[PDB]
């Protein structure tokens, strides 16, 4: 005890995931 | 998210705990501390080898 002693990043993939799911659900519409 | 991140810790240093603060086991210039002059404050100090 003497001695020896002493002493977000996650934005950009939820914004990639959103911008993911628009982009399926406007090719879903382009297909339909 | 960044609130929480704010409130978590606290940005003011830490109060001191007592004689035994861990910047006390090494002093550095950053972090200076000392007593008034010979007298019993510094008695006990050349007393205490620790």
């Amino acid at each position: 005890t003497l001695w020896l002693t002493g002493i977000d990043i996650d934005n950009m993939a939820g914004v990639f995931y959103m911008l993911a799911a628009a982009m399926a659900l406007s090719l879903i519409t382009f297909i339909w | 998210a960044n609130l929480a991140a704010f409130l978590v810790l606290d940005r003011p240093e830490e109060r001191i705990t007592g004689i035994n603060d861990p910047r006390l086991r090494n002093p550095s210039d950053k972090f200076i501390y000392a007593t008034v002059k010979q007298s019993s404050v510094d008695i006990y100090f050349r007393r205490q080898v620790e």
